[PDB]
């Protein structure tokens, strides 16, 4: 079925920069939403990033406002989180979510925003280091 | 002595235009509008009279052909128009039980019946109808022009329409069964009302026309002119089972505020590429009648090919018709393959929604899908042939369907009709004196 | 016989059909051009009795008139041009002289008229 | 922030013995609220999602109860393969937030 | 009286008021429907002017015609007829012989016009 | 001896229907390119002449519904267009003096005369006129799922001018003048007339407002009192005053929505919030309501227990009378009239509610957008006529019940054409006489 | 002389036109224009033909009543008239005293038809 | 013993309204709906007849402006419409070789093919076609009134001339008498079914491509001694007049939607130069002394005739205007009107205007497209309109201002010689006949 795979992590130094890569499968990439979040170990989850199907609309958390830029590719159905400004606390498991639903319907501006949606599908997760 | 004498209601007549009045016993061609025809049509054979018809002169098939335009016009207007749906079409192919590549998954955004609100929705559009801009495409008629979204509850089923001559005009029919198109005719016959004249429209090959009295005929202005076109009429019926197995799905997007756009949702089940299916036996020999009666005019002993069309355009390359609502582009390469000296046949077809009826452009017109599976029986009973000169005709004659305008294809009607204008007034010699 | 149906008969023997071809003399699409074509057999028909009403054969189907006839418009005798000729072919051999015939009927009726007022008037 | 609350913060059970897990909200959220389940290693598997309606092709044992700010999740029959971590995430407003993670154990 | 003033009187009573009848006798949607009543009722008027010439009777009220009256159409006389009934119950009482009245008048007439004219022939 | 002869002319007329032009002494029916009446209609008597009328297969009815909606079209081809208006409004009530909650106020971005900027506007909109799409809630109007329609003109009035039918040459309109004459039968007194009387365009329902008036008594008409189904036209010999109004004081804002379109919004109240209501007589409609079922008694046999009770129940256009006067179009509860039994200075107030989106010729996919009035209205009428409407019954025989009716718009004009027709003038005619032609 | 030439013609010359004074009175907005333009000319025709047709003047151009001249309409004498005055100074002289006139050939013309229908019917 | 007798068809005719029917041998002021014109007109003289006519209170000129109405409204029809074009413009001065700073270079967003993609555009526009909202962002003039409709370029402005024909039944009788003041009787009148090619010229303050007078210049008006009234003047000589603007615009096809495009102005290739007119002052000065010594008739001798501009008001009165090529100029004609008379060429300055309102009505606004090359407009005037200001004779001294307001009197001076009349072939007359019984 749906399936996400995970690429791009690994050490990185503090203050540096970093990007992670996950890619889609199992259906139309260009139909549905994308969002970010990571698992600091030792406390519950917290949503970092997301973007629409059409790759505008980036909306991050404050606590990773203007550092992290998600993007996202349809033609080779890959989304991607580029970090900057790296600090200790970002270690953490990311793991790339899709929407439950598609895009479809009636949209305001950006189609979907209209919607609630819940990460019906998640990837692995992939534990980035940030340590001198 | 001999005095002249004026007498009133004299049986005369002078060949002169006027506009003819509809006639007939939902549909795109006015029917409450035409006047109620006559239970009991009259024809009064005259004898010892002779007229001499033409048909590529005849003036009722430029009339009728403003007419149908007309009408094909105005039968739009009360009807949605798809100028906002002019807009960039995400389309993708599809793969879901195929066997053929060209239909095409485009989702794409849509005004709704708020102004401030719109929607994002899908729809299946083939390939003809649709063009590359650059995974992302658009329509062919946004470049050209805002095609108007044909009514729904209108059907396009050519009902038969009888032209009928106002007062003090008759129309005279040709009852010469061996008519040759012009000329004069030794057997005519006075009509209020002509016969009825389904306005059929197709191209290469006239479907549900009148057959022949008593062989195939062939006509031309010129059989020595390439540039004419040859139109043939089959004296039996060649059946013609066309279809679209697809069982299309339509869905209603509210495109804007109590108007709305309709869609091909989904195609449920095997998709398989629409054709049309002709008997080999019959079209065989159907084929050795019009070559038996070409050799008449062309001489004997002079090899005789049919050929596909040349090339140009699909509405001209193509057996362009109407079935169901949806208007079908046969390719008829199959048909007219053969060479004459001294199971069935199948023909792929295609569909398109975004069409330029009668040859114009800047007023295109979108057909909406139609339910269910569609399938349809005609009669073929004619042809328009064109044939190609040689150097000094090199003993052979190749003949390609013509794609001629749709005056040649409503002439095959009205080629046994022609509209003249009584004059009750004459004044001859008589030997009598009024009294003063 | 119907409405032209003595078309083919020769003259003399289709006079006695005049008043059957007489009697036949009389969406926006179907519509306006019905209207168009009422009117025009409307004043094609007034036109024709106009005629009629001007030459002094008001509502007479067979009218005679004090006109000589003149030869040179056909060299034929009178009875082949009655028993074996038809009005088809008559109206094509005297399709130009017509117009003259037409103005000599007027100016002849108008002569009739004066010679008929100064009848009563001087009796 | 819509921030949530989840407990107890680890469980453990037999199999086959019911297991019931509560999540609270810090704000009314109506019902737009789904469960999941991450097993040690794997990646999450949405369980109940409009916090009453069960997933297409889940076992039916699972079950979602509750309205306004307080959800519970219940299982009838804790099954070999039942045991991992599961969470509660709340999607009526954005940001969106998760619970802070719940794992059972056999007893 | 007026316009159909004489509709209630008797026949004869009737005869005498035949003019004043035969005078009355001739944004977009209103001007559509003038235009098309307009011509209707020219049209109507034409094809009864029409129909009385080919019967020889134009530009008169009253004719006399020489197609005999048979029996058949009505068994009672002139009395009751002309002085104890209305013109309305006469022609309710005549709804279909009308068209063979109207064919012996027309071939009546025709073969009136041609004796008409052989008679001034011999003369 | 007997010899046919033909007469011109004749006093002779056949049933039949042509295309009757109007004539009169802006306006929606466009009663400018009607020709000028002239100063003395003509009416000439028939004596010792009857015919036989039908209300019920007259053309004139057919033809006069099927103009007036040609002429209302028409009307409303040239205004301005409300398709961009359909958008997300952000309505909130109008708790300011009011003692309804059936008046709305509502906030939204609308178009301007530069498309490429939108204007923050508001307007007050009746709780008909909007409806929830789910303390501001969002709403849609009414005709946005159903059909964009337009504005009317300000400048163009309703005003239900009376307009003569008049019939063409070598056609008659025969005018029964018979009195007590019923809805089908011979009228012994017919009167030829070239034009009818002024008969007023009035648009209402369940009640017929400045009508005709009965010459003697009230009359009854239907089809046949049997048939359930059919609906009763009741014409009153003395009419009965109703006042309407609304001193909610309504005020007119121009709103400049494209390139030479405007909007005609609802401004703030001036005043205090009062519901629209309506005024009629007690004594007057009860003698009316006696003297109606002394009639129905008369045609249903005495003894009989007439009842009257409002409509059972349906669209707003048919449950309630709906009127056309100063540019509102009001929607009256008649429960307060069609509330007694029979056997053997105060005045009833109507509430009626005030709607701007209509569909008053019971059509889909077409509307109007009525705009709001400066200044109070007082909308002083009469009622001339009912539409009533009998149920079944059952077996009881002992007891009938009558309520409100409506359904057809042409009953409203049925009750101004039921004394004329039109027919052929036959002129032609076939006689014996003892002349015949001499050769 | 051409139409319309002895409009400033004495009346006895003016008299001689008459037949080609007579002869020549025969977008969708546009066509509806022309349409209302070719019935008016065509209904003015006819009402003119229909008060010729009911005094006793139907197909004749120039026709003389039995309705004597009133010396109050005008005692000028004949000579002064025909070969003084033209039609256009006498339609000017009396415009307001035709109304009188038409009335009168009314009623005579019928007269005279029930004068003729009596002695057709006593022979 | 007289009897009256029944004549028909008698040559007598009266005043009476009718339709008349146009006639002619892609244009807006006459489309092929004409019926074709006579090539041989029956000009059939009428001797020792006398009408009296009247040009004020002819129908003919009321009826053929309507029609001009019709066929200028429905001309518009078939082709695209500017309503999306009102929008903020980003205007700025043209300096690119420039006198004449009354050009403005504007940029805006205009939609493209595709509903859901914009288009940045530029286009030029005179300074009378734009309004500011900032003094950086403009507006398009009458987007307050009305959405303009470009005008067809298949149809041509081309005044082909129309023949106004009577139907049946009716006549025209046309004035042969030279002299002729527009009223009052006419000794020599001849019958005609067709009037004379009128060309349908528009224009404002001077009359151009019209019909020259007999053999002098003629003064016509109402009644003298009323200033509100209008003067109508006749030319025996036409007065040359060549206009023409140096500048050749270029023509940019901007496809604003399917199958509509508006065409903008594009960059003017070379210098950029104001457009004008000239005429002959020989010419002028000869004609205005004809006028004067035409005027001084019906004023009395020994008077000081003055011309002077026009008073004020909207430009379309103002100035003179002209409608050929394609280009709707508007002329300050100060420079003729500014003599007074006791007892080489002139240039006039000139405006041109894109969006106009030909007709002074509200609401029904066109756009001019720009033409391509130097367009050359070489014309003659035939007519003036002026009007009289004065007192109660305080000053031996008149003063005359052209004018305007009333598009009616364009036409004035053509119709005057015409006058639609109803036949009457009806007649009665005394004879000494009788009908026999
Ligand atoms: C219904 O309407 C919505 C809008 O309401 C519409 O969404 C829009 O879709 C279009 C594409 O159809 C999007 O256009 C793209 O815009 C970006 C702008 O850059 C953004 O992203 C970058 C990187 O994330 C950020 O740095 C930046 O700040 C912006 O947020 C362009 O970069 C895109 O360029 C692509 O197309 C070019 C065409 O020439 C290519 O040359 C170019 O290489 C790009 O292609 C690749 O790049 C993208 C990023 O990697 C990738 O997503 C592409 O698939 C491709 O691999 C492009 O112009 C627009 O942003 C959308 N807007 C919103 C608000 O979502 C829906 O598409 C419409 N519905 C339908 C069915 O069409
Ligand atoms: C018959 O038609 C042919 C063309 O198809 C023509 O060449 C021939 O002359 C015609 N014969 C006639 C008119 O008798
Ligand atoms: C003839 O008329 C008389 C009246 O004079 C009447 O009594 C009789 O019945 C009539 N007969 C016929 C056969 O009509
Ligand atoms: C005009 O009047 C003169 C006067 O002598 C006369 O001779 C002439 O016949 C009249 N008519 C015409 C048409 O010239
Ligand atoms: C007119 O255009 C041509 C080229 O199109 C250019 O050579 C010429 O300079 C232009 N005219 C002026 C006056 O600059």
């Amino acid at each position: 079925e749906v399936q996400l795979v995970e690429s791009g992590g690994g050490l990185a130094k503090p203050g540096g920069s970093l990007r992670l890569s996950c890619a889609a499968s199992g259906f139309t990439f260009s139909d549905f939403w994308m969002n970010w979040v990571r698992q600091t170990p030792g406390k519950g989850l917290e949503w970092i990033s997301g973007i629409n199907s059409g790759g505008g609309y980036t909306f991050y958390a404050d606590s990773v406002k203007g550092r992290f830029t998600i993007s996202r590719d349809n033609s080779k159905n890959t989304l991607s989180l580029q970090m900057n400004s790296l600090r200790a606390e970002d270690t953490a498991v990311y793991f790339c979510a899709r929407v439950d639903g598609d895009d479809y319907g009636y949209f305001d501006t950006v189609p979907g925003d209209s919607k609630k949606y819940y990460f019906k599908h998640w990837g692995p997760g992939v534990l980035v280091t940030v340590s001198s | 002595n001999l005095w002249v004498t004026v007498y009133y209601g004299v049986p005369v007549w002078k060949d002169a235009e006027t506009t003819l009045f509809c006639a007939s016993d939902h549909n795109v061609w006015a029917t409450h509008a035409c006047v109620p025809t006559d239970p009991n049509p009259q024809e009064i054979h005259l004898e010892n009279v002779t007229e001499e018809f033409n048909m590529w002169k005849n003036n009722m098939v430029e009339q009728m052909h403003t007419d149908i335009i007309s009408l094909w016009d105005q039968s739009l207007k009360p009807c949605v128009k798809l100028t906002p749906l002019c807009v960039t079409l995400q389309c993708t192919n599809v793969t879901n039980n195929i066997t053929d590549g060209e239909l095409k998954n485009c989702s794409f955004n849509m005004t709704t019946e708020l102004r401030d609100k719109k929607q994002k929705v899908y729809s299946l559009f083939y390939r003809l109808d649709v063009v590359q801009i650059n995974k992302e495409y658009r329509l062919i008629n946004c470049n050209t022009s805002a095609c108007t979204q044909a009514c729904p509850k209108v059907s396009f089923e050519p009902i038969p329409i009888h032209y009928c001559a106002p007062a003090g005009f008759a129309i005279l029919k040709c009852k010469d069964k061996k008519f040759n198109g012009t000329g004069p005719c030794p057997s005519v016959s006075t009509v209020q009302c002509t016969h009825g004249i389904k306005p059929v429209v197709s191209t290469q090959l006239l479907l549900n026309g009148s057959l022949a009295e008593e062989e195939v005929m062939i006509r031309s202005e010129n059989i020595t002119n390439n540039a004419k076109n040859i139109l043939v009429q089959f004296n039996t019926p060649v059946q013609i089972n066309c279809t679209r197995p697809n069982n299309n799905t339509r869905k209603s997007i509210r495109i804007g505020p109590g108007q709305a756009f309709y869609a091909t949702g989904d195609i449920i089940g095997d998709i398989r590429q629409a054709h049309c299916n002709v008997s080999k036996a019959t079209w065989n020999e159907t084929l050795g009648k019009v070559v038996k009666q070409l050799r008449k005019h062309f001489g004997n002993n002079t090899i005789i090919r049919f050929a596909n069309s040349s090339g140009g355009d699909l509405e001209v390359t193509t057996h362009s018709f109407n079935c169901g609502g949806e208007f079908f582009y046969c390719n008829t390469s199959g048909l007219f393959n053969s060479t004459w000296i001294s199971d069935s046949i199948t023909l792929p077809c295609r569909i398109k929604q975004i069409i330029n009826m009668w040859q114009r452009i800047g007023q295109c017109m979108y057909a909406p899908p139609i339910q269910g599976v569609i399938r349809c029986v005609s009669n073929i009973t004619g042809l328009i042939l064109t044939r190609d000169g040689g150097s000094t005709n090199s003993t052979t004659e190749t003949f390609r369907p013509g794609g001629g305008d749709m005056r040649d294809n409503w002439r095959s009607e009205l080629y046994k009709y022609k509209v003249v204008k009584i004059e009750p007034l004459g004044v001859a010699p008589t030997r009598c004196k009024r009294r003063v | 016989l119907g409405f032209l149906g003595a078309a083919g008969s020769t003259m003399g023997a289709a006079s006695m059909t005049l008043t059957v071809q007489a009697r036949n003399l009389l969406l926006t699409v179907w519509g306006i051009k019905q209207l168009q074509a009422r009117v025009l057999a409307v004043e094609r028909y007034l036109r024709d009795q106009q005629l009629l009403g001007i030459w002094g054969c008001s509502g007479k189907l067979i009218c005679c008139t004090n006109v000589p006839w003149n030869s040179s418009w056909s060299n034929r005798n009178l009875s082949e041009i009655w028993d074996n000729m038809t009005w088809l072919q008559w109206d094509k051999e005297i399709s130009n002289y017509t117009q003259i015939i037409y103005g000599l009927l007027e100016e002849s009726q108008n002569q009739q008229e004066k010679n008929e007022q100064d009848l009563l008037a001087l009796d | 922030d819509i921030q949530m609350t989840q407990s107890p913060s680890s469980l453990s059970a037999s199999v086959g013995d019911k297991v019931t897990i509560t999540c609270q909200a810090s704000q009314s959220i109506n019902t737009w609220l789904a469960w999941f389940q991450r097993k040690p290693g794997k990646a999450p598997k949405s369980l109940i999602y409009k916090a009453s309606s069960l997933e297409s092709g889940v076992p039916s044992r699972f079950s979602g109860s509750g309205s306004g700010t307080d959800f519970t999740l219940t299982i009838n029959s804790l099954q070999p393969e039942d045991f991992a971590t599961y969470f509660c995430q709340q999607y009526y407003s954005a940001p969106y937030s998760f619970g802070q993670g719940t794992k059972l154990e056999i007893n």
